[PDB]
């Protein structure tokens, strides 16, 4: 009599299983068919039935659990190449020992470069643990910015999307892992702890997609502060640029630092950055010719003279050797200082704290200086007294 | 009334007003710090032609969304690779409606 | 929507050196709408509206300076004819009569006269000019002429014929009664173009001036003076200001050489036609309404006049957009309207809206309207069957396409080739990039954040979308482009419609096309049997079942919806439920013994005479449980005891199909085809001890003469 509600209410008291698939398929009620999935025993034909429905309803994640139950594994992976389900399908296949699905990612992500979709194509990538091709096609990108007005801004808003997007996928995936997990799991998770004490620099730097972010900014706020005077600040957020050397190239960073150190009359660094200018990999005569000239005029005008500073303790170690405040380098000792987003001084005092979105360590004087609302690189909008207060908290446990 | 009210108080710059502000610094710079560099015989001139423009860059504590930079950044690689216009264009719309 | 030209008459007399030139400067127009009138440089243009021809030719000599104003009397009998020769002429019309215009009175002021005006009720006339103003009374023939200080630019009477607004270039404006007196003056600082009054409504009935100040404003004035303080700003300088009927629409002109369309409200619709020159007088064309008509009134007529000497006639078509999704038919009514209408009761619901509505989409009880720069939801109370609207949300984000959908937590927009997902709260969440233009989308239902939907474009290729899948799934490939799509209860086939009017079936399981079709407006498949097929042509609308012939009606009207033994038709903007008779696919289904099928289209609300039927065929053809049900669904006694005794007889003796053929057809009245039937095989016997039962026993011994009984 086309009352799909009623017939179905009675079909479950009567635990007649096909009439509630039908009943559930028309009302487009598929909670009551996952329920049903969940109460169907074991290998039965309807549970192929439910496969497909559930393939033709676009829920693959269902279907590939349906089609898992009845003992064809095949299926699952048309279902998941067929609705474009990558991350379901690169688990099964891993789970499985499948070997044609990077292959046939490979041409899915040819076809879309083909159809000029670069980022489609990193989305896909990252989808599937190839965050290097990602990260690849965004400094192609970036590069292709360069070639235009490139306002460095959305460099950096695509390079802070990029590892947000990156932090997101890893963040499901880890929710997707930890509940429900075992006591083999456990011990797992316990010995990765045990690692992620005793970690090392070059791990965490691979690990960490925001380099472009973070070298955009610097160089944004060297620019800014070489500006707005404050030359001082600008000396250290190019050194940090120099400290980076890997997604901008060797000219800006040069550039800007031989402008920061002329103006305020640092002439070591000066030298230095013009050196490094003379030959970076190819240049015409002409361009090298004047580069000279100006390094010439420069240096004879008066000879290179280092501007006194501060000597300040040296706290990464327990060496009583002072180091200067603009070098971050810490030769003979091995220990490189953290950045500081908000203004670019290396952190030299108790007083450093980060969010969880970025992680970079904030000087507590600086902020309050400057009455900064959000984080300076990721904009995290939340109270930053509350941050200082979880960071002491963190630190008093360590 | 109200709307309007709400409107500004919340007023989302979503695409004309992102970061319009657009003044001459080429020539607003070279009063600040080009002086001492004039004086002297001292060229640095192509040195500043890594630099740019300052008014351009907005300096000011806003808040950054997950869906909206994504969609200006989605709308800026769009108009960068400009292929929407073209097949807009190859579309004739117009000759169809 | 669409504006479309209908005949321009041009006129290049132009005449250097002479105070005569080319421009019109008043285009009147009658009440009918048969006649047009126009007015040149020391001539009078007669036209007939609906094709650009003089039925009278060009009068030369009467004025000798040229025509300021021309207007009717609001009844097609008089012509007032001002001019810059310091007279005004009063001219009788008649269509029949062998002279159709002669003048009939000429009066004269002081100086030159520059507007004149006539009254609705008593069609008298008030003449105002430099230094001057006139009135004129049909039936006492006597003039009344008085002094004033700056000369008057225009006049207008009120639609109840009790009021009087005059204005000045020195920025005064005067409301004044019958008898001329000073009820109301307004001062202003800039010049006064334009005024009007508004028609009278029985939702209104109160008029006010509608008057349009030269420093970009329009301004609306109470009969004291006090003004309404509605002050609306224009980017250009109005010139002309005309009300159609009713008051519900407000043609402007001026500056920008556009003429556009508002709401009297002051929304902007449309914009009718860009001359490049200024536009000096433009028109409406009334309309005349009958007690209790029905008519859509779609059709707008405007008549404009420039200034280089052109006089154009443009048509206004509004295009019909409207919703159907189940129970409930939201179309739109007049514009910045929706009707809500229920094909059961045929009962109605308005709401009221003052911007133009562009898109209206329903989904399951929640119906979303697409204002300007504004979005609109309304939910349902399903326990009531009478439905009531409260407004849950409202979105004042700015969206432009020309398709919009809403599902459940989520808005779909389709703009150029581009498709983009809203959230409620307003913000954008996802989009879609496709190469050409996106025609026709359809959605099919699922489970919430999670609904698919397919997305029909200009080169043809069919694609399915997902919400959170974020990439297009090719379902097919069509080298024409597609215009309508529709999807199967089942989702089996497609069908799908070409430009040249070509429908195609492609089955979904296997990529071929079964069935072509020429020559079809608009298709529809069955919500409950998954297989019929109801397409409706121009003028015929045609049936089809699987590997069935057509069912041909010559109903007029397009086919929009088909449900269980119903299908809608729609003509013009008015919507009728026809139902059907399932008795022919029932009886082909009965020809090729699938009576599963059989019963399943005559479960769909047939007649009891057709369940008996197939009831009598499946108990024949050794089908107990559909014989069952057939004799069930109808309250039948007999024929189910019989059933039962045939079910129970079945599994041990041989099972005669004659005797219950027999036993069948004795069970209604007509008796000699089962004597026939039982004689037919070998009955004999048992057809004589059953009639025996009926006392007549006459006729059993004419059987028993011919029977015999071989026992022993
Ligand atoms: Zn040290
Ligand atoms: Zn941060």
């Amino acid at each position: 009599n086309f009352q799909w509600d009623k017939a179905a209410k009675q079909y479950a008291l009567a635990k007649y299983n096909p009439g509630l698939i039908e009943a559930y398929t028309r009302i487009q009620d598929y909670e009551g068919l996952e329920k049903l999935i969940a109460e169907i025993p074991e290998r039965n034909e309807l549970l192929q039935d439910m496969g497909d429905r559930f393939q033709q309803a676009g829920l693959c994640d269902a279907a590939v659990k349906c089609y898992e139950k009845f003992g064809d594994i095949k299926q699952a992976i048309d279902c998941c190449v067929l609705l474009n389900h990558w991350n379901l399908a690169v688990e099964l296949a891993e789970q499985y020992n499948f070997v044609q699905i990077e292959g046939l990612l490979v041409q899915y992500a040819n076809q879309l470069l083909e159809k000029r979709r670069k980022l489609e194509a990193a989305e896909l990538y990252r989808k599937a643990k190839r965050n290097t091709e990602a990260a690849k096609i965004l400094s192609q990108i970036a590069d292709d910015l360069t070639e235009r007005d490139a306002n460095p801004l959305n460099i950096k808003k695509m390079y802070v999307m990029a590892a947000l997007e990156v932090d997101l996928y890893k963040k499901r995936m880890l929710d997707a892992t930890m509940t429900g997990q075992a006591t083999s799991t456990a011990k797992t998770l316990n010995s990765l702890i045990t690692s992620t004490i005793n970690t090392s620099s070059a791990d965490k730097i691979l690990n960490n997609p925001w380099r472009g972010a973070e070298a955009w900014h610097f160089f944004i706020l060297a620019q800014r502060q070489l500006y707005n005077g404050q030359f001082k600040y600008a000396l250290k957020s190019a050194l940090r640029l120099g400290e980076y050397e890997l997604e901008i190239d060797q000219k800006k960073i040069y550039s800007l630092i031989a402008i920061a150190a002329y103006y305020n009359k640092s002439f070591r660094e000066c030298s230095r950055a013009f050196v490094k200018l003379q030959n970076l990999e190819n240049i015409t005569e002409d361009e090298k010719e004047r580069y000279e000239a100006i390094a010439v005029s420069i240096f004879t005008k008066h000879p290179p003279l280092d501007s006194p500073c501060e000597y300040t303790p040296c706290v990464g170690k327990n060496c009583s050797q002072q180091v200067s405040e603009y070098d971050i380098h810490c030769r003979a000792c091995g220990s490189n200082f953290s950045p500081c987003v908000a203004s670019g001084r290396p952190i030299f005092q108790k007083e450093f704290y980060q969010c969880k979105n970025c992680r970079h360590k904030m000087i507590e004087s600086e902020v309050s200086r400057l009455k900064l609302y959000n984080c300076a690189l990721c904009h995290s909008p939340i109270d930053f007294k509350r941050f200082t207060e979880s960071n002491n908290n963190n630190n008093n446990n360590i | 009334a109200q709307e309007q009210e709400v409107s500004k108080v919340s007023a989302p710059p979503n695409q004309p007003t992102v970061q319009v502000q657009d003044i001459n610094e080429l020539q607003k710079f070279t009063k600040i710090n080009t002086l001492p560099q004039t004086e002297e015989g001292v060229d640095l001139s192509q040195l500043m032609q890594i630099l740019s423009p300052v008014e351009d860059i907005k300096e000011k504590d806003e808040a950054w969304e997950f869906l909206q930079l994504k969609t200006q950044i989605y709308e800026i690689v769009s108009n960068m690779y400009g292929g929407n216009e073209l097949i807009d264009d190859d579309d004739e719309d117009d000759e169809n409606q | 929507m669409k504006c479309s030209e209908l005949w321009t008459e041009i006129i290049p007399k132009n005449d250097p050196n002479s105070n005569i030139t080319n421009q019109v400067w008043s285009c009147s127009f009658n009440n009918d709408g048969s006649i047009l009138l126009a007015c040149v440089g020391d001539a009078i243009l007669v036209y007939d509206s609906f094709t650009g021809n003089l039925v009278n030719k060009a009068i030369r000599g009467g004025q000798k300076e040229q025509i300021n104003c021309i207007k009717f009397s609001k009844d097609g009998k008089r012509f007032a004819t001002a001019s810059n020769d310091k007279t005004v002429w009063v001219w009788s019309f008649d269509v029949n009569k062998n002279p159709k215009l002669a003048p009939e009175v000429k009066y004269s002021h002081t100086d030159k006269v520059l507007c004149l005006a006539f009254n609705p009720l008593t069609h008298q006339i008030f003449s105002g000019g430099a230094q001057d103003y006139a009135l004129w009374t049909p039936d006492q023939q006597s003039i009344e002429k008085s002094k004033f200080k700056d000369k008057i630019i225009t006049c207008a009477w009120s639609w109840d014929g009790l009021y009087l607004g005059f204005g000045t270039m020195g920025g005064i404006i005067g409301i004044r009664n019958r008898a001329l007196e000073q009820l109301a003056e307004i001062q202003r600082s800039f010049p006064i173009w334009c005024m009007d009054w508004t028609p009278i409504t029985p939702d209104y009935q109160n008029s006010v001036l509608v008057v349009g100040v030269w420093e970009q404003s329009i301004a609306h004035y109470n009969i004291q003076g006090q003004q309404l303080g509605s002050d609306k700003k224009l980017t250009y300088d109005p010139i002309d200001i005309n009300f159609s009927t009713q008051g519900e629409f407000l043609l402007v002109s001026g500056t920008n050489n556009k003429c556009t369309l508002y709401t009297r409200e002051g929304g902007f619709l449309i914009d009718v036609a860009t001359k490049n020159d200024w536009v000096w007088n433009n028109k409406l064309k009334p309309v005349i309404k009958e007690a209790g008509s029905v008519a859509v009134q779609d059709q707008l007529h405007v008549a404009l006049t420039t200034n280089d000497g052109e006089i154009s006639m443009f048509k206004i078509q509004q295009l019909t957009v409207h919703a159907l999704e189940g129970d409930k038919y939201a179309y739109r009514d007049n514009l910045t309207d929706i009707v809500v209408q229920s094909m059961s009761s045929n009962q109605r619901i308005r709401l009221k809206c003052k911007e133009l509505v562009k898109n209206i989409s329903i989904y399951k009880d929640k119906l979303a309207a697409h204002l300007t720069e504004r979005i609109l939801i309304y939910g349902t109370s399903s326990e009531d069957s009478q439905m009531k609207y409260k407004l849950h949300k409202r979105i004042v984000k700015k969206v432009e396409a020309h398709i919009l959908e809403i599902v459940s937590n989520h808005l779909i927009a389709c703009v150029k080739n581009k498709v983009q997902l809203y959230q409620l709260s307003g913000d954008l969440e996802k989009e879609w990039v496709f190469d050409s233009r996106v025609n026709c989308i359809k959605i099919i239902g699922g489970m919430p954040n999670k609904e698919g939907a397919y997305v029909g474009l200009k080169n043809g290729q069919i694609f399915k979308i997902f919400v959170d899948n974020s990439f297009p799934i090719p379902i097919l490939n069509h080298n024409i482009s597609i215009k309508n799509i529709d999807a199967s209860q089942k989702r089996k086939r497609l069908a799908v419609v070409d430009k040249n009017s070509n429908l195609t079936v492609y089955d979904l399981s296997n990529k071929e096309q079964v069935f072509q079709e020429m020559n079809i407006v608009s298709c529809a498949f069955n919500n409950n049997f998954d297989d019929l097929l109801a397409f409706s042509s121009t003028d015929t609308t045609f049936i089809r079942c699987s590997n069935h012939p057509p069912l041909s009606q010559k109903i007029s009207g397009q086919v929009v919806g088909f449900k269980a033994n119903k299908l809608f038709v729609l003509n013009d903007n008015v919507m009728s439920t026809i139902d059907v008779s399932m008795t022919q696919t029932m009886i082909k289904y009965l020809e090729r013994k699938e009576f599963q099928s059989a019963y399943e289209i005559s479960l769909l609300g047939v007649t009891d005479q057709d369940f008996l039927y197939l009831g009598n065929e499946a108990l024949i053809a050794t089908q107990f449980a559909i014989a069952r049900k057939c004799y069930t669904r109808i309250k039948k006694l007999d024929f189910i005891y019989l059933l039962e005794k045939a079910e129970k007889d079945f599994k041990k003796n041989t099972f005669v199909e004659g005797f219950y053929q027999g036993e069948i057809y004795a069970l209604q009245t007509k008796f000699y085809e089962a004597e026939n039937a039982l004689t037919k095989s070998n009955l004999a016997s048992q057809a004589k001890e059953m009639w025996i039962i009926l006392k007549e026993f006459d006729k059993a011994m004419r059987i028993t003469d011919t029977g015999a009984s071989p026992i022993n």
